[PDB]
């Protein structure tokens, strides 16, 4: 597409963490990383390097105070991020102190929540 | 810099307003009227002169059947309740499960060569539901007051194969209450008094958890009873017919169809998909519309499936408290988003291209 985020995803292994922000995709300050606010909603793309290709994995976590417009925007982008990696994409929804254990595994730390977050793009 | 109008065209109502809203801010009935003895009056107005109106529903069981009506709807959409200028927004439109190719040609041509508009989307209402639910995997059941839809969903997108149709849903429930009123000796028939069952039907009706256990223990007491003050002052009582009238939804044969219950076509829906994804479905059951706004009808659909589904599976029915607009909740998040500005039909590809355009845009 045409949006600068989804034209960085799943170009190298890594980790890349984005927050629902007013209806828009907004990185997450990689200082930030494992701390999520149980305000908001957060989409998750986990990059793998196999022998030769890379495979993905896209987690949209939903803290247990976001807003539907978030929620529903995370749902949202997480389509629209597969659909651009031509659906080889796995889809995992994530929930608040529910998180599979691959989720939790991505961060060194644990996985750890905060209060707060951005305001509804209501 | 250009805010999106969302319109979700119903059987019965309409939803409008504009993108990045929480809740449409025009809701009204999918009505036209025309003279008896002759040009057009839409939703409320029209209820308000049936008197010199013959009354009309453009939209049949979640499909567009009367076209000429249908435009009349949409303008008074954009003009009388918006008061947007249609060739100055880009409009989402919603369509049901199974919508025909050529309905959605012809919604598409009237837009973009009635109303001009600069650009369109066409959604399916159960996808946007599961949206608005926060979730891209699951099964909608999405019940109006025409159609009843249930609609298997995987990483984003609908399962056509796999999607049900049943033509029970509100109005039939309404018109069950207005007949089994009769017991008591209520005679509501006109097309003023169905309004005042719906109403009666939304207050007071809601299903039971056992239909032959709650049919026991209403029986045994008064305290199933319920009252409600009628326009003119008088007022009515209503016992088991509260959770009789929904029990059709579950039993199609009080209504003399053969049509399998919503639990049993959810359940028919699941199977159809492969076995590799049905713990997802099973455990993403999401209700839509205002049918399923009953009191105790996701319990009652829990039990339901879990009796149908293996006993491996896990049932949970999720039940938004905002459902009855969760298609237009669903629409306005999809088209307030960064994105959707590359999802859309501009008015230059149709002109280019014609209405077919829809179908590899949308
Ligand atoms: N609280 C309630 N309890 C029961 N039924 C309700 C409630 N609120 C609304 N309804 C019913 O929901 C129906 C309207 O729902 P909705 O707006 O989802 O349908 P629609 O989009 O007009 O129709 P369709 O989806 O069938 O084309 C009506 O039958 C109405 O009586
Ligand atoms: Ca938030
Ligand atoms: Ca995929
Ligand atoms: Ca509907
Ligand atoms: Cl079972």
């Amino acid at each position: 597409v045409e949006h600068p985020e989804f034209l960085k995803a799943g170009k190298e292994p890594g980790l890349q963490i984005w927050r629902v922000e007013k209806f828009d995709l907004v990185p997450v300050p990689p200082n930030l990383y494992g701390d999520f606010f149980t305000g908001d909603a957060y989409v998750i793309l986990k990059t793998v390097q196999l022998n030769g290709n890379l495979q993905y994995d896209l987690h949209y976590w939903l803290g247990n105070e976001c807003s539907q417009d978030e929620s529903g925007a995370a749902a949202i982008f997480t389509v629209q991020l597969d659909d651009y990696l031509n659906g080889r994409a796995v889809q995992h929804r994530e929930v608040q102190g529910f998180e599979s254990s691959t989720f939790s595994g991505y961060f060194k730390s644990g996985l750890k929540y905060k209060k707060g977050g951005v305001a509804s793009g209501f | 810099d250009v805010q999106a109008l969302v319109v979700d065209n119903g059987s019965g109502n309409v939803k409008a307003g504009v993108a990045g809203d929480d809740a449409p801010r025009s809701v009204f009935p999918s009505i036209v009227g025309r003279p008896k003895n002759p040009d057009a009056f839409v939703g409320d107005e029209a209820q308000t002169k049936r008197g010199i109106l013959t009354l009309k529903y453009p939209i049949e069981h979640g499909i567009v059947t009367n076209w000429d009506d249908m435009e009349k709807i949409w303008h008074h959409t954009f003009y009388n309740e918006l008061r947007a200028a249609p060739e100055e927004h880009p409009v989402l439109l919603t369509e049901a499960p199974l919508n025909p190719k050529a309905n959605r040609e012809r919604m598409t041509q009237i837009m973009f060569e009635s109303f001009n508009v600069p650009a369109m989307y066409v959604a399916i209402q159960a996808v946007l539901s599961l949206y608005s639910s926060g979730r891209t995997t699951g099964i909608v059941l999405d019940s109006g007051d025409g159609v009843s839809h249930t609609v298997p969903i995987y990483e984003g997108y609908a399962l056509p194969h796999a999607i049900m149709r049943l033509d029970l849903a509100g109005r039939d429930l309404t018109e069950y209450l207005m007949k089994i009123l009769h017991e008591r000796g209520y005679g509501f028939s006109t097309s003023a008094e169905k309004e005042i069952v719906r109403d009666i039907k939304e207050k007071l009706c809601y299903i039971a958890l056992n239909f032959d256990e709650e049919m026991k223990t209403s029986e045994q007491s008064s305290d199933i009873e319920k009252s409600y003050e009628l326009p003119d002052g008088n007022i009515i009582t209503v016992g088991n017919e509260r959770f009789r009238c929904p029990e059709a939804l579950f039993q199609p044969s009080f209504l003399g169809k053969e049509a399998a219950g919503i639990h049993t076509t959810t359940f028919n829906s699941i199977k159809k998909c492969d076995v590799d994804i049905r713990k997802d479905l099973y455990g993403n059951i999401v209700l839509s519309g205002g049918t399923t706004m009953y009191e105790g009808i996701g319990e009652r659909l829990t039990r339901d499936i879990t009796t149908l589904a293996p006993s491996t599976m896990k049932i949970k029915v999720v039940a938004p408290p905002e459902r009855k607009y969760s298609v237009w909740i669903g629409g306005s998040i999809l088209s307030s988003l960064s994105t959707f500005q590359q999802m859309w039909i501009t008015k230059e590809e149709y002109d280019e291209s014609g209405p077919s355009i829809v179908h590899r845009k949308c």
